[PDB]
RNA sequence: GGUUGCGGCCAUAUCUACCAGAAAGCACCGUUUCCCGUCCGAUCAACUGUAGUUAAGCUGGUAAGAGCCUGACCGAGUAGUGUAGUGGGUGACCAUACGCGAAACUCAGGUGCUGCAAUCU
RNA sequence: GAGAACAGAAAUCUCCAGUAGAACAAAAGGGUAAAAGCCCCCUUGAUUUUGAUUUUCAGUGUGAAUACAAACCAUGAAAGU
RNA sequence: AAGCUCGUAUCAGUUUUAUGAGGUAAAGCGAAUGAUUAGAGGUUCCGGGGUCGAAAUGACCUUGACCUAUUCUCAAACUUUAAAUAUGUAAGAAGUCCUUGUUACUUAAUUGAACGUGGACAUUUGAAUGAAGAGCUUUUAGUGGGCCAUUUUUGGUAAGC
């Protein structure tokens, strides 16, 4: 009774959330959404993968979650728990309708019928961070998870630390000095902004000049 | 502040700042636009205002008027004047806030021309009347009340100084009903009151009152009317005679001065505190980084 | 500038030579007078009405509509919209309505409309 | 500094909370005039609770604001009933201070059949002086941090004249 | 037996065969809503100098 | 069904501007208009007696008519295939005076000075505006200035 | 320059924490016979200017402060967009041509200007 | 938020913070802080006359509305409304 | 269709300059509202469980909530910002100044407002381009099923819908 995702590919109507005005919807299919060792810290895991939309499309909350549970039970079964964390980055808030079917075309407002995330191109879709050792189980986890999806979508190695904002070599000049402190799985950096006093209080280890 | 309070990025960053002047809780804007704007149709006529405001017992009297610029003093009295013409105590007084309003309506129907043509009530009998048109003449200098906070209580003497601008000869349009001596229960002007409050009947009457049920505060306060021997009795004339005094030279004089404008510019930069370079404070804060940091 | 702007893929024009406005001028250069339409072909024509402006012959024309002179409002209006044939030999692009930029006819050319102009004149 | 920065009592303001109108809240009134002099204050209920058995505006409880010398009396005489020992609360973070007494007999006042026992919540509200500003209506401010009434300052304020004790920790 | 329900389709085309009409000026307009306190004084006015113009002509 | 009321689809139309809520400042008060006056008709939210209809919103027109609060405003608008004439009754306070014309007041000014200062002097103005014209030649220098040359760049993705 | 009364613009004025404020002025402050208002002379009303104080108000100054204001080829000629083609591509979409062109961001600078009147070491 | 007998998640009392997160019959959206919200006081302008205007438009009507003119009143110390 | 009054006059499905209006596209969400993934540090005389317990407004763990500074993600009916296209007005003789009449309106006031009298400055008289001219009046036909393309776009899986 799900319509064949081939009914809901491409963009043709404008964002449909879930609202006052909306209510009725069902629930999403995919709703976890950060696999794997989350809790690690951000120096854990350098290497940092990505599932790269090549197109202007939708993906269902289905899809989604089918092809969550297949990267992750790949990359677990060679790797561990613990070898990686997967992050969805891409959440299903547009709502689908359908014309259920008296009457025929008549009033034919939908009723919700599914969910899909909108996604551009260049969109990331998942990303993963692992230690470099792991890249290609890694990589095979995504490519296998690409069979889950319409469109086309690219795996791109990124540049950057982690699920980090900075290239490994600019996050290791910040992070060799004083600068980057450790958070839940992320990470506080210091400011050269704002009080002075309650910014060595946080960052002791900053405020040196050597070693 | 408390922890638990203290305002967040959001609050501060959305905030509508009111009027200055507001902020200040010293302009009502909602009586001042209302006591300002003038008909449409009677264009680049200014809305003169009659200002009254009551230190801590010193009494100002202006004539304003409005100037997108910036509002513009036509007149002004003070209280403190009154020396000049008689009167060296009391000057809060609802007799003081009279005498200062007349001189304020002598000094501008003077400046303005009607100076003559007219006097107001020469008399005051604390009788209850508003300044008539003369038969082919200038209409009178007419001006608004601007009270200011003040609250409207039936004595108040924001409208001793009322008065005194309407017995002066300005047309200062206004009612009985919160004069000194007003019934509450009947629609009704004593005037033998009101005619006290004008010539200082309460002050006085006051200081015999107390000249001999206690003259340990008598003299506590009324120090003054001691210690220039002038005991009640004499306090009507001494109005009555300001009165006369502030008709026959209203024209103001300023303070003799001493010390130009530019020697008091000078001893006040003594104590005023000069702000601060950034070049400097980075030599602060660098200082701090030093300290602070480098584990003392 | 702005008008030309807007009208960029319905012509084609450039700077124009001396040598193609004298033979703008010389061979299909008509007069508005009284509408009417009158060839230029004899000076007399062009004092009559040009005159008025300095300008009395065919080459004062020419000069201030070159030179772009103080009366080249006149000058210019003066002049009939010229009405010249089709490129002799073609257009040299296979479809027309491009830009000059993309292998196509419209747009400006600038020094190369006079190759053109030539052709069509 | 020290001036004038003083500690005088705003105002002691009592409140009986009956659970009613009627006879039972205007003896507990009566109760509060003759002990004010003043004539009290009474309050409605804000909502209604069934279970408290009361209905919106019902008329429910009766109080009284007294100030100057006649507060320092009653507090006074309350604090006696407490023998002069409080908590570290009753003290108000902002500097007040609060305690209660049950049998209104239990300081001055006899007892009458025909008016009945009350219980009462005492409640002294502590400023310094200039407080006025936060109040009057012109150029309405707020008072600088360092006047302020703490809770420590008011404690030994309260220590200190009364000799009483505040005791728990 | 459904119908096309509106379209401004073509309307533009019709205005401009014959106009968009330049709202036409007046020099000395009239003075409808203008207030009549004015106006009733603005009559002697004109009045008044009406007669003082005639009797320049003396 | 449908609706259309006088004030329909005019929600952020009369909207406040952010942080400019509040009581209007005392020179939208203090201004004077007079007839022959050119305004322009911007509505005031918080002023809901003397509002213009939607349709006068950023409208331009002429006073011809001053009252007590108000000025009466005339605007053209055109229905069909041409202009009526409309008064509009606005309060001052969704009213400005415009700046629509004083740069040609300001620029006529301009040319009866320059016209008298040129008259006095030995004629010789040229005092209509001209247009943006093509500008001239000129010679670019290379003493502190050589060329840098740049080319292409290859493809990347940081990310 | 300080201050006050009335202001214009209405945060470069607000917010948080400290600290300094001469002189005048404002202030807090004293009193309850009178007009006046309160459950309460706290507010409001009167009266003194006498008995007191810079504690607060107020003004200013500090802060790798919050906010706010300004700038810049910082981002970015990016996103978006008007125009063009018998351009590419199954499509989704995408390039190119003549134009217009942001917002976030990043960094720097700043933190009330000022009108009328009176007053003041 | 912190405080006060019975008193509890919720009764009434106080102080701090509070850009409006409330309230303004009602749908929603605008709007409003010495108010447009809450409390009180005084009231009948929710009145009289006959035109102009804006929206809908044919620039008809109807409904609703806006600014005046000419009365008579309300309220306020007043400007005003 | 008939014309009529005029004629370089005045005219414009265009640009330019000056000055307004707008809340779409984009963008934003460690900015309000509303959604949404993840941890980290807090806070309970105060949601519940457990060890100690005579209890504790007791200590300790515990998961929830709330707070703090962070984090992934969204909006036709959210938004501080905010385009491109499109849109109001102005670009002079019906102009800009000066001199001082009229009134019953209006001002404290021959103050102002409106309408004038008398006087000073001509086509570089005030941007561009164009103009087989401009304005005006009367009357009457047919029509009042529409359909298509590119772009914007709603419903519909979709349609030669
Ligand atoms: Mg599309
Ligand atoms: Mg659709
Ligand atoms: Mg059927
Ligand atoms: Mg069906
Ligand atoms: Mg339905
Ligand atoms: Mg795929
Ligand atoms: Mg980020
Ligand atoms: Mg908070
Ligand atoms: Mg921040
Ligand atoms: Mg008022
Ligand atoms: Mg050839
Ligand atoms: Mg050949
Ligand atoms: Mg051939
Ligand atoms: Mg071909
Ligand atoms: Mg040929
Ligand atoms: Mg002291
Ligand atoms: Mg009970
Ligand atoms: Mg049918
Ligand atoms: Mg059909
Ligand atoms: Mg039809
Ligand atoms: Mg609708
Ligand atoms: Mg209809
Ligand atoms: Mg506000
Ligand atoms: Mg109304
Ligand atoms: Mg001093
Ligand atoms: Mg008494
Ligand atoms: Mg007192
Ligand atoms: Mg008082
Ligand atoms: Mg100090
Ligand atoms: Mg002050
Ligand atoms: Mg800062
Ligand atoms: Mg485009
Ligand atoms: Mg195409
Ligand atoms: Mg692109
Ligand atoms: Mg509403
Ligand atoms: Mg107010
Ligand atoms: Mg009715
Ligand atoms: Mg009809
Ligand atoms: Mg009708
Ligand atoms: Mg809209
Ligand atoms: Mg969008
Ligand atoms: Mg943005
Ligand atoms: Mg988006
Ligand atoms: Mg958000
Ligand atoms: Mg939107
Ligand atoms: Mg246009
Ligand atoms: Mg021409
Ligand atoms: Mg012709
Ligand atoms: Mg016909
Ligand atoms: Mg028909
Ligand atoms: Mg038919
Ligand atoms: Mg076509």
């Amino acid at each position: 009774a799900r319509r064949p995702a081939r009914c809901y590919r491409y963009q043709k109507n404008k964002p449909y959330p879930k609202s006052r005005y909306n209510r009725a919807v069902p629930d999403s299919k995919i709703r976890i959404y950060d696999l794997g060792k989350k809790k690690a810290t951000v120096d854990e895991f350098p290497l940092c993968v990505h599932l790269v939309s090549n197109e202007l499309e939708q993906l269902s909350s289905e899809a989604l979650e089918a092809a969550r549970i297949c990267a992750n039970k790949y990359m677990t079964t060679v790797s561990g728990r613990d070898a990686f964390h997967l992050r969805v980055r891409v959440h299903p808030f547009h709502v689908l309708r359908i014309n259920k079917m008296q009457q025929g075309m008549r009033g034919a407002w939908g009723k919700p019928h599914g969910l899909a995330a909108r996604v551009d191109i260049g969109q990331i879709i998942f990303s993963v961070r692992t230690k470099d050792s792991n890249k290609d189980v890694v990589v095979e986890g995504l490519r296998r998870a690409r069979y889950k999806f319409p469109g086309q979508q690219k795996i791109i190695l990124s540049k950057k630390w982690g699920f980090t904002n900075l290239d490994r070599p600019e996050y290791l000049k910040k992070r060799e000095a004083g600068e980057v402190k450790d958070d839940g799985a992320f990470v506080k950096f210091l400011s050269k902004k704002g009080s002075l006093e309650n910014n060595i209080r946080e960052f002791p280890e900053y405020f040196a000049a050597q070693a | 502040a408390f922890q638990k309070d203290a305002k967040s990025s959001a609050y501060s960053s959305r905030f509508q700042t009111p009027f200055r002047r507001r902020r200040e809780g010293k302009t009502d804007y909602y009586q001042r636009k209302r006591l300002v704007t003038q008909h449409k149709a009677k264009y680049n006529t200014p809305k003169y205002r009659l200002v009254v405001r009551f230190t801590n017992k010193d009494i100002i009297c202006q004539i304003i008027s409005s100037t997108i610029t910036g509002d513009v003093v036509l007149a002004a009295a003070y209280s403190h004047e009154l020396p000049r013409y008689g009167i060296t105590h009391g000057l809060t007084n609802w007799a003081a806030a009279y005498a200062t309003g007349l001189l304020i309506a002598r000094r501008t129907l003077q400046k303005l021309g009607l100076d003559e043509t007219y006097k107001g009530v020469e008399e005051v009998e604390g009788e209850y009347e508003l300044t008539e048109a003369v038969e082919d003449g200038p209409r009178p200098f007419k001006v608004f009340l601007d009270i200011g906070l003040q609250r409207t209580t039936t004595g108040a003497r924001v409208f001793g100084a009322l008065k005194g601008a309407s017995d002066g000869g300005l047309y200062v349009p206004h009612s009985e009903n919160r004069f000194p001596g007003w019934d509450f229960e009947t629609e009704e002007i004593d005037p033998e009151l009101l005619r006290s409050y004008i010539f200082g009947g309460h002050v006085s009457q006051y200081m015999e009152e107390l000249a001999d049920d206690d003259e340990e505060r008598f003299s506590e306060l009324f120090k003054g009317y001691l210690a220039d021997d002038i005991d009640a009795d004499s306090l009507e004339d001494i109005y009555t005679s300001a009165h006369e005094a502030i008709r026959a030279d209203p024209a103001f004089k300023p303070t003799e001065k001493k010390f130009t404008k530019e020697q008091y510019a000078a001893e006040s930069k003594k104590y005023r505190q000069t702000k601060l370079s950034k070049e400097e404070r980075a030599a602060r804060v660098a200082a701090k980084i030093a300290a602070l940091a480098g584990q003392q | 500038l702005e008008l030309l702007k807007l009208i960029e893929p319905y012509v084609a024009y450039g700077y124009p030579s001396y040598s193609t406005i004298r033979q703008l001028v010389y061979k299909r250069g008509f007069g508005k007078i009284n509408k009417q339409r009158v060839p230029l072909s004899d000076n007399a024509i062009i004092e009559a009405n040009l005159g008025k402006y300095g300008i009395l012959s065919i080459d004062d024309l020419i000069h201030e509509i070159i030179t772009v002179g103080p009366h080249f409002k006149q000058a210019n209006n003066f002049l009939w919209p010229f009405k010249l044939s089709n490129p002799s030999g073609g257009w040299g692009v296979p479809r027309k309505f491009k830009h000059f930029i993309q292998g196509g006819s419209f747009g400006n050319r600038e020094e190369f409309i006079n190759k053109l102009v030539k052709s069509m004149n | 500094q020290n001036p004038m920065r003083d500690l005088k009592i705003e105002k002691l303001v009592l409140n009986i909370s009956v659970g009613e109108s009627g006879d039972r809240l205007t003896r507990a009134s009566k109760v509060l005039e003759q002990l004010s002099g003043q004539t009290p204050v009474q309050s409605k209920a804000r909502y209604t609770v069934r279970t408290f058995g009361i209905r919106r505006n019902e008329k429910i409880a009766v109080h009284v604001t007294v100030r100057g010398p006649k507060a320092e009396e009653i507090l006074e005489r309350g604090l006696k009933v407490k023998e002069y020992q409080l908590r570290d609360r009753n003290f108000s973070a902002t500097g007040n201070f609060g305690f209660g007494i049950d049998e209104h007999i239990d300081l001055g006042i006899k007892y009458d059949p025909s008016i009945g026992i009350f219980g009462m919540d005492f409640y002294v509200v502590m400023n310094r002086p200039g407080a006025r500003v936060t109040r009057r209506k012109r150029c309405k401010g707020t008072v600088g941090n360092s006047h302020k009434t703490t809770k420590e300052d008011t404690v030994s304020w309260f220590k200190q004249k009364y000799d009483a004790d505040v005791l728990d920790k | 037996a459904k119908s096309k329900n509106h379209t401004a389709h073509n309307q533009t085309r019709k205005a401009h065969r014959n106009g968009i009409k330049k709202p036409k000026t007046y020099k000395y307009p009239s003075l409808k809503g203008v207030d009549p306190k004015f106006r009733r004084n603005h009559k002697h006015a004109l009045h008044g100098t009406a007669k003082a113009l005639a009797a320049a002509k003396k | 069904g449908k609706s259309h009321g006088y004030r329909s689809r005019t929600r952020y139309m009369f909207q406040r501007d952010f942080r400019k809520h509040g009581a209007v400042h005392l020179s939208t008060y203090l201004k004077v208009y007079k007839v022959g006056d050119i305004v322009d008709i911007k509505a005031n939210g918080s002023i809901q007696k003397g509002m213009p209809h939607k349709f006068y919103q950023g409208k331009t027109g002429v006073v011809y008519n001053v009252t007590k609060s108000s000025v009466g405003v005339i605007i053209n608008k055109m229905v069909g295939n041409r202009y009526l004439e409309k008064r509009l009754n606005l309060r001052v306070e969704h009213i400005k005076h415009s700046k629509c014309r004083q740069e040609f007041l300001e620029r006529v000014k301009a040319n009866a000075a320059k016209r008298a200062e040129a008259k006095a002097q030995g004629v010789a103005v040229q005092l209509k505006r001209q247009p943006a014209q093509p500008r001239e030649s000129r010679i670019v220098s290379t003493e502190g200035n050589v060329p840098q040359t740049l080319a292409p760049v290859p493809y990347e993705t940081f990310i």
